[PDB]
């Protein structure tokens, strides 16, 4: 397809992968008798591989020479489920984290004690910024336009040049 | 000087308190266990294991009887077919429950909420509800799980030496003269 | 569970064991669910 | 299913066996639970 | 009087001192303002002399610390036994213990960990272990699955027990520092109560349940039919059925007719052929004889009774001409601090557990241990480290005790004050012997390399070149070959097969074999001995140089631990008694893994291997330790690259966790240098850019951070060090150990 | 001897949700004590709406067995392998629909913090009641513990409906066919 690449499902070094991991799998079930807690965890495992070489197969992977699956990344929309929307997840989730934080921090900060609020997390209400934080995207722009996210340089402390 | 009413030639403890503040104090603690564990919490265990035994009995001598159509199994084996089954799952999951809110209500009585060291409030017949009954009610009840206890005992263990269903005795003891007067040989 | 064990519980390191053993326990479940996930 | 006493009987009288000799140690020990080794790894939780 | 006394309810049983986190110390106790404060919290946790004034209240801390450790150590015996109970193959391998690999752990099917479960034999799919737990419990007369589950059982109760008692004995009632400071009662106790009633009850248990089991099993019996250790301890019938003298009953014990018992009771010596262990017969007897000996040693001290000695009068007693008032106020230091004694018990832990190292390979005691080589291995380097780590431990807290409990009042010319008046001295003298040392010791090596590179074989100090053979080593060899005749006529044969004598093999493999001393022995051995002496000049120059030195005369009054005195007198850097452990615990663990690289090429080459029907004995690296052990280039080469194939080459089998756990203990002995090449000021010049980066977006925190302080950044690089150093030779060892054995 | 109980266990004290003038108040049911943590205004707001979610649920569950939509792709009795057959574009438009709906709704209000800031502002009083039952103030009690009451059976019942189809593999009614069944 793309790099030299060939789609995984078609690709004979791929097949053989699939079928030496089989054969070795088969291999080491010769010690186990039939019906045995061992042999039956063993018959799940290399269905299991089955399933999983199957699964790329038919999810469109290229592999390469090696017989490998080899992920595309270039933004092409083909192979957007390699890292786009993967990375969009991600970023979706960081966001949640950093805001989930960020807020429970401009909290604890009017606290009396923010210092052993720090350590001792206000848990009630640090689940209610946590849920709270699953609207980052237009909380942080909100508190962009407001201006109340980025403190003015002139309010932070810098050494001396 | 106070001597134990069970046992006249202890002095009585000390830990188990003012003489009689919990129904049944006979004096009977030998080994001291009041020193080690608070008393309100041994009384919650011990009304806990009184009402579980008393329920474990007669279940017991019930099941050797009679069994629901589902259940085939008897009472040894019940456990083992009904875990396979999946009741016992159930009767775990909601005497889980049952035990989650009891152990809640055993920490807020030993921070001092004053709940009193088994009285979960269970009352709709109206048992007990008048003052002057509920201290017999409540020897009555310590007794009775007492004995159940014993009960249980003796009847789990007796049934799995015999294998006998509900009186738990030997064969011999069944069918022969337990009141022989005539002259005994070697066996019974 | 007096306020003060509350208040322990509440404190930073058991807070971090119990959240990242619940973040691990579900990536490990959602392994287990949807297993050999190279791809979207 | 068996409803028990709308369509089926409702307590069940149980099957017995009418008395018998006194079962030997050895055969409800090596059984048992907890002093057993198939009842050992018997006496696990299933899922 | 000896008597106890003891304060009840001395502290109230509550959580708010749990979520107080830095109650333990006034100045954590405020709260924090630096992210320094959450490291302090912990390093001062067991620090309770910093704490607490009161001698009476350290000790009585101590006290419920012990009880806890032991709740932890039991819950661990918990573990052992109960996963052998359950989650291994325990009934296969005592089938068929030489061909079947002891495992007694499994992996969950997750991402594709479950290959880990590897063919173990016996039908169990599983981590093969290495603890040897499973000849351990064969010794034992462990035959069935419910006694590991019932003895696992037991040690959770016993943990339940030791947690009870630790909070009883804080919460309920704590002991005074007259009861703490009864030192002669403790001793005879730990040596009658402790040691000798645990031995004598041991010698019972082997003399009733682990003689009958073990000889039936030699014998060929399976575990099934071998009759329960309830019937053979009360069955007489039997038991003098299997050893006939036990029909005479126990009146050749209470009258001295002890010979009659001589069956049960030997002293063989060597190992038992079938097994390839030591005789649990010997074993039983060397159990009693000590029960005895440690009886007859714990009625010495003085108690409640006129009899006894006073450790006091003892001391006071030895004092010499060149010593002046000799140990004169060693028994009022012992007694005051904790820290000496301490030290002085870390010391001899380490040195046991070296000594056990040393004992257990050469005289196997656990049936089918021999032949497990993965076992012999793993023990051996264990201890090896944890020896070492009790006696960098010992020097800690004998430079803690200098730092802190030391006082000239009370030692005043006495051993410790004629020590520190001389420890200039002694420190030199010391620095000349490792000079020496290691020079000679290494540059033979060196000398190897230099002369091999430049093709002059016959320049060599090799075995036939120029012989440094270790004449007095093999002396003290023929020596104990010879005893078993002359000088130790009862005895049956020699103490241990590697001074010499026949090659015990069970099945191919072989158990125990004659271990020769050439070239290559005498330079390891004096590079082991290099390795040690640098080792004591660093820690005993630590220790003796905590109060002061020429460089900072106050030294006591900065402490025990401190950065350092600032960049003057040229520079003031790990001036500190703790500064000079931290260097200790780099060289101890050099001369650990040289000691434990030593260990593994003598006996993989020399030592470990295979027998054939007709003798032909061949080795796992086939005897080329003699030969390619005298150069570092051979070192290098025929030991560390020859024997990294099965760790390299084991991702994909069952080893590959080995190969993983390789690289990530490579990477973290990588990522320890960073800590130990760089300084705090560049890290907290980071942290300041970091923390405008953080304030510019309004979440910079309270608790403002700063970088980790300079003790604790050579800490944090110590343990960094030290976790991957060991870790990358547990994989390698571990890897290659069960591959090739 | 407990001075304030709760009074669905007079075992247990009082929670804080007992001393409260919420609707069904006069029940403290609350053994874990969530009201004490988790602010009560909030969790009524949520109760509220789990209650609504699925009591809409529980009808859409047993009725979907029975009907269905005049030749609608991917129909099957079973709802839970009817959502699989069924085309992902219905569930993302409905997805769409009910983010806009909660958005709209609690437009600056998605937070315990931001919400009920307004001391107007009731929990689950989002203004919805076009047929205005609420200016009835005599029966605004009855409904409102009527509303609780029902949302909590529902999601109950709802949880039921699940999980035996889950259990069974066959549709509500008649997995309860084959439980009362012939023997
Ligand atoms: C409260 C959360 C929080 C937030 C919002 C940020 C934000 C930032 N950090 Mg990070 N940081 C945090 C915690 C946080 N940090 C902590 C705890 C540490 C100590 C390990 C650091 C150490 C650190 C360094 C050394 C650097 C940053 C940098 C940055 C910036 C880039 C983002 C990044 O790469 O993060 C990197 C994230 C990490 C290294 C690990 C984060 C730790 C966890 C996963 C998140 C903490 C969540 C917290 C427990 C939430 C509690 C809330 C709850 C009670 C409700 C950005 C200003 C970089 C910078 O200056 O870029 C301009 C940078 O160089 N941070
Ligand atoms: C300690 C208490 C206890 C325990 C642990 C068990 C456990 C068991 N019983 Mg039960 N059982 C008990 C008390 C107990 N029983 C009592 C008191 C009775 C007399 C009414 C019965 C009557 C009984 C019968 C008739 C049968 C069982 C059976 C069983 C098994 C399945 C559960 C079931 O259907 O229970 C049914 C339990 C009840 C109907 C009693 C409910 C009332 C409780 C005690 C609460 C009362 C206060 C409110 C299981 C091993 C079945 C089995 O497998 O038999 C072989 C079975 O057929 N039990
Ligand atoms: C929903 C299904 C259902 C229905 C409609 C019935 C109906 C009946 N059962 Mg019941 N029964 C059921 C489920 C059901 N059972 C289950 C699941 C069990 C197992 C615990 C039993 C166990 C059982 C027994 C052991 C007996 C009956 C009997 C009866 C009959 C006597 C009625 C009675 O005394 O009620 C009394 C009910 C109450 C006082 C209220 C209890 C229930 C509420 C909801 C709480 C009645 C026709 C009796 C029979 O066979 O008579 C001929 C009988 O002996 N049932
Ligand atoms: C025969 C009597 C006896 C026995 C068996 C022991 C045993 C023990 N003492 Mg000792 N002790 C004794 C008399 C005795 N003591 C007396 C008379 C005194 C007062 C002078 C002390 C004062 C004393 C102190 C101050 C301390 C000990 C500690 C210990 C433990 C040492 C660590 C160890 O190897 O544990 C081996 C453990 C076992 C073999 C398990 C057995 C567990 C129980 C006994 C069952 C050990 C359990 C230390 C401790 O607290 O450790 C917990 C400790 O710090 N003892
Ligand atoms: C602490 C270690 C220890 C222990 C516990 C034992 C225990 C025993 N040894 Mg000894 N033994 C030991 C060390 C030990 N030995 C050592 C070091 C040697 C080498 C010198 C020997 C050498 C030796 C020989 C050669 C023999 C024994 C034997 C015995 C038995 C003696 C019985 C007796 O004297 O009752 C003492 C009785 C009392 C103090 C009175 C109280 C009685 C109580 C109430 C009875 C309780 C019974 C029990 C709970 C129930 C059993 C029921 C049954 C149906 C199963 C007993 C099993 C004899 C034996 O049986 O060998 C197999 C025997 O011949 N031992
Ligand atoms: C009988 C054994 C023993 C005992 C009772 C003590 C007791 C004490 N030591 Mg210690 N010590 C020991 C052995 C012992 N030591 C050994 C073997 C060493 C040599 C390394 C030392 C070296 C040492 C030093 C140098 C110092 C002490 C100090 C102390 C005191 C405070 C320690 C503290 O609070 O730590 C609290 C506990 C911690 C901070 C946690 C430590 C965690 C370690 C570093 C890493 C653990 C790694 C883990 C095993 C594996 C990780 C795996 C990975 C994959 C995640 C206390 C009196 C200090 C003192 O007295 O100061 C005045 C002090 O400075 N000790
Ligand atoms: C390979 C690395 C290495 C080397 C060579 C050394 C060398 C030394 N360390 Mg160690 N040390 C090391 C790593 C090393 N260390 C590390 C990583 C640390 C940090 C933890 C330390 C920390 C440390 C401390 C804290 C101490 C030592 C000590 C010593 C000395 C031991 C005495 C000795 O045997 O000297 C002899 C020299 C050698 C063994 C090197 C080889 C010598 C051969 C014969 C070559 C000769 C060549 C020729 C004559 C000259 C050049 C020829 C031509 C170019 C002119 C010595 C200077 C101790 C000391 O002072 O000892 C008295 C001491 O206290 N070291
Ligand atoms: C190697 C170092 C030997 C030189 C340093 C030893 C100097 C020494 O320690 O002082 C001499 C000292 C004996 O001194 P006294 O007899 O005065 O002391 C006996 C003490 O036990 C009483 O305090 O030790 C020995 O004799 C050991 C001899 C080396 C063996
Ligand atoms: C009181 C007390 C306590 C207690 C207690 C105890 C021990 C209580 C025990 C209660 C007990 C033992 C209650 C059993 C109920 C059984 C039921 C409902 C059976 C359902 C059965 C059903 C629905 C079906 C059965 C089937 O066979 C049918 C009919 C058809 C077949 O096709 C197969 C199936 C399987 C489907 C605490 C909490 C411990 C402490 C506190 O301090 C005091
Ligand atoms: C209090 C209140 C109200 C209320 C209420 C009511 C009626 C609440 C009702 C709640 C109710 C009815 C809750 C059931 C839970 C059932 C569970 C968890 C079952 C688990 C079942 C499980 C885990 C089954 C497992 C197995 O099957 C598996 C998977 C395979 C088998 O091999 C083994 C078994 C059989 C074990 C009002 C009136 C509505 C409003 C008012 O204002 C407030
Ligand atoms: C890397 C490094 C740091 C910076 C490293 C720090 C502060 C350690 C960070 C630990 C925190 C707790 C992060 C742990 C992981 C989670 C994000 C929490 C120092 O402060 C330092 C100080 C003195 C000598 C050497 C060094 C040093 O090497
Ligand atoms: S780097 Fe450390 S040891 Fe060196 S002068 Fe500075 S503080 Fe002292």
């Amino acid at each position: 397809d793309v790099s030299g690449l060939t789609p995984c499902k078609d690709s004979a070094v791929f097949k053989k992968r699939l079928d030496g991991s089989v054969k070795k799998l088969q291999a080491r079930l010769a010690n186990y008798t039939e019906g045995t807690p061992a042999y039956l965890a063993l018959e799940q495992q290399i269905d299991q591989t089955k399933a999983r070489f199957a699964k790329y197969g038919d999810k469109g992977l290229l592999c390469g020479a090696d017989g490998l699956p080899h992920l595309i990344a270039d933004g092409r929309p083909d192979h957007a489920g390699e890292f786009v929307i993967p990375a969009f997840g991600f970023l979706y989730i960081a966001g949640w984290i950093g805001w989930a934080g960020r807020s429970y921090l401009q909290f604890s900060k009017k606290t009396d004690k923010p210092n052993e609020n720090e350590i001792i997390i206000n848990v009630p209400v640090a689940l209610g910024m946590m849920s709270g934080a699953f609207l980052w995207p237009l909380a942080a722009w909100k508190e962009l336009i407001n201006g109340q996210l980025l403190v003015p340089g002139d309010e932070v402390t810098v050494s001396p040049r | 000087v106070v001597y134990s009413e069970a046992l006249p030639f202890l002095v009585r403890r000390e830990s188990l308190g003012p003489v009689g503040a919990l129904v049944g104090d006979v004096g009977f603690d030998p080994l001291g266990f009041t020193e080690i564990l608070p008393l309100a919490w041994l009384r919650e265990a011990e009304i806990k294991h009184c009402r579980t035994a008393m329920l474990a009995t007669f279940g017991f001598a019930f099941t050797d009887f009679w069994h629901f159509p589902g259940f085939d199994y008897t009472t040894l084996e019940a456990h083992d077919a009904v875990i396979a089954q999946g009741g016992m799952s159930q009767l775990l999951l909601w005497i889980g429950l049952l035990e989650v809110f009891s152990a809640i209500s055993i920490d807020q009585m030993l921070r001092g909420s004053g709940r009193e060291p088994g009285d979960y409030g269970f009352d709709p017949l109206g048992f007990a509800s008048d003052p002057a009954k509920k201290a017999d009610l409540q020897m009555k009840e310590l007794a009775n799980g007492r004995l159940a206890m014993f009960a249980f005992g003796g009847f789990v263990t007796q049934s799995v030496l015999t294998g006998n269903t509900f009186p738990y005795l030997f064969d011999y003891q069944t069918a022969g003269d337990i009141v022989a007067i005539a002259a005994q040989g070697a066996s019974p | 569970m007096s306020k003060d064990l509350l208040k322990y519980l509440s404190t930073a390191p058991v807070l971090l064991t119990a959240w990242m053993s619940l973040t691990a326990g579900m990536i490990i479940e959602i392994q287990r669910f949807f297993p050999d996930s190279l791809s979207f | 299913m068996t409803i028990p006493g709308l369509n089926a009987p409702g307590l069940v009288p149980a099957t017995k066996k009418p008395a018998g000799a006194k079962p030997s140690f050895e055969s409800y020990r090596d059984t048992s639970h907890f002093w057993s080794s198939q009842g050992i790894m018997d006496s696990v939780p299933k899922v | 009087k000896v008597r106890v006394i003891v304060d009840k309810d001395p502290v109230a049983t509550s959580f708010e001192k749990w979520a107080q986190p830095g109650h333990f110390s006034r100045t954590l106790a405020k709260g924090p303002k630096t992210t320094t404060w959450i490291w302090n919290l912990h390093a001062d946790a067991h620090d309770f002399d910093s704490q607490t004034s009161s001698l009476e209240d350290i000790s009585r801390k101590i006290f419920s610390a012990h009880f806890g450790q032991l709740a932890i150590i039991f819950l661990w015996v918990s573990q052992a036994y109960f996963h052998g109970a359950r989650f291994s193959n325990y009934s296969a391998w005592l089938l068929n213990p030489t061909s079947i690999k002891p495992s007694a752990q499994v992996v969950w099917p997750v991402v594709g960990q479950e290959i880990l479960n590897g063919d173990v034999g016996g039908g169990f799919s599983g981590v093969q272990i290495t603890s040897g737990v499973f000849q351990m419990w064969r010794a034992s007369g462990i035959t069935n699955e419910t006694e590991l589950y019932w003895t696992a059982m037991g040690g959770l109760m016993m943990s339940a027990l030791m947690v009870f008692a630790g909070w009883f004995h804080y919460h309920k009632a704590a002991p005074k520092l007259e009861w703490f400071q009864n030192v002669e009662s403790m001793m005879n106790h730990h040596l009658a109560g402790l040691l000798g009633l645990g031995c004598l009850s041991w010698s019972g248990h082997q003399i009733h349940i682990s003689l009958p089991i073990n000889k039936l099993l030699d014998a060929g019996v399976a575990p099934q039919e071998i009759p329960l250790p309830h019937e053979l301890l009360f069955n007489q019938d039997l038991m003098a059925q299997l050893y006939p003298s036990f029909k005479k009953g126990l009146l050749p014990f209470f009258t001295l007719n002890w010979g009659e018992y001589s069956d049960f009771l030997t002293f063989k010596g060597g190992l038992n052929p079938i097994t390839g262990s030591l005789w649990l017969s010997d074993t039983a007897h060397h159990h009693l004889a000590l029960a005895v000996l440690f009886i007859f040693a714990g009625h010495m001290y003085r108690t409640n009774w006129g009899i006894g000695h006073s450790m006091k009068e003892i001391l006071e007693a030895h004092k010499g001409p060149l010593t002046g008032e000799g140990h004169k106020g060693l028994y009022e230091i012992l007694t005051t601090s904790w820290h000496a004694q301490l030290a002085i018990n870390l010391a001899m832990m380490g040195s046991l557990s070296i000594i056990v190292a040393h004992h257990m390979y050469a005289m196997p005691p656990y049936p089918y241990i021999a032949v497990d080589y993965p076992t012999q291995l793993s023990l051996f380097t264990h201890h090896m480290w944890i020896g070492g780590f009790c006696v960098c431990g010992a020097a800690a807290h004998g430079a803690i005790f200098m730092v802190r409990d030391y006082s000239p009042v009370q030692s005043y010319n006495n051993l410790l004050d004629r020590v520190l008046r001389h420890r200039d001295a002694i420190i030199s003298h010391l620095n000349w012997v490792c000079i020496f040392l290691g020079t000679h010791s290494f540059g033979l090596y060196i000398h190897n390399d230099t002369m091999r590179a430049l093709g002059r074989p016959q320049d060599m100090f090799s075995d036939k070149a120029i012989q440094l053979q270790p004449i007095f080593a093999k002396w003290v060899q023929s020596l104990h070959t010879l005893a078993p005749g002359n000088t130790a006529p009862n005895s049956l044969a020699t103490a241990s097969y590697a001074f010499g004598g026949d090659v015990v093999a069970v099945n191919g493999k072989i158990a125990m074999m004659p271990i020769q001393l050439g070239t290559a022995d005498f330079l390891v051995h004096h590079i082991h001995a290099f390795t040690i002496h640098v080792t004591v000049l660093i820690l005993l120059k630590g220790v003796l140089f905590a109060r002061s030195s020429r460089l900072i005369p106050d030294k006591a009054n900065l402490g025990f631990r401190f950065p350092c005195d600032g960049p003057g007198r040229g520079g003031t850097c790990q001036v500190s008694a703790w500064d000079h452990i931290f260097l200790g615990l780099f060289w101890m663990y050099n001369c650990i893994s040289v000691v434990i690289f030593h260990f593994s090429w003598k006996m993989q080459s020399d030592v470990w291997g295979t027998i054939s029907e007709k003798g032909k004995i061949t080795h796992i690296t086939g005897g080329n330790f003699a030969n390619s052990a005298l150069t570092i280039n051979g070192w290098l080469r025929d030991f560390l690259w020859s024997q990294a194939s099965q760790v390299i080459q084991s991702y994909g089998s069952a080893l590959s966790a080995y190969g993983i756990i390789f690289l990530g203990a490579h990477f973290i002995w990588a990522f320890s240098l960073m800590f130990l090449f760089s300084g705090r000021g560049y890290w907290q010049e980071l942290i300041e850019s970091v923390v405008w980066a953080h304030n510019k977006l309004k979440l910079a925190p309270a608790i403002q951070p700063r970088a980790l302080s300079i003790t604790q950044g050579r800490a944090v690089g110590l343990a960094h060090y030290l976790l991957g150093g060991i870790g990358t030779t547990w994989s390698f060892f571990l890897a290659r150990i069960i591959s090739v054995g | 001897a407990i001075s304030k109980p709760s009074n669905a266990m007079p075992f247990l004290t009082a929670p804080p949700c007992q001393s409260s003038k919420l609707p069904g108040a006069e029940t403290g049911f609350d053994p874990l004590y969530l009201s004490e943590f988790i602010d009560i205004k909030w969790a009524r707001e949520a109760e509220l709406k789990h209650g609504r979610i699925c009591m809409l649920a529980t009808v859409g569950y047993i009725m979907q067995e029975f009907f269905s939509l005049p030749g609608y792709p991917g129909y099957t009795p079973n709802p839970i392998e009817a959502v699989s057959s069924t085309p992902p574009e219905a569930l993302a438009q409905i997805v769409l629909v009910l983010s806009i709906i909660e958005f709209n709704s609690n437009k600056d209000k998605w937070t315990m913090d931001t919400m009920f800031t307004d001391p107007a502002r009731e929990p689950g009083n989002l203004g919805f009641d076009p047929l205005k039952f609420g200016e009835n103030k005599e029966t605004r009690e009855r409904l409102a513990m009527a509303e609780l009451k029902n949302g909590r059976l529902a999601m109950i019942a709802f949880s039921g409906m699940i999980h035996q189809t889950f259990v069974t593999g066959k549709p509500l009614f008649a997995s309860l066919n084959d439980i009362f069944s012939s023997p």
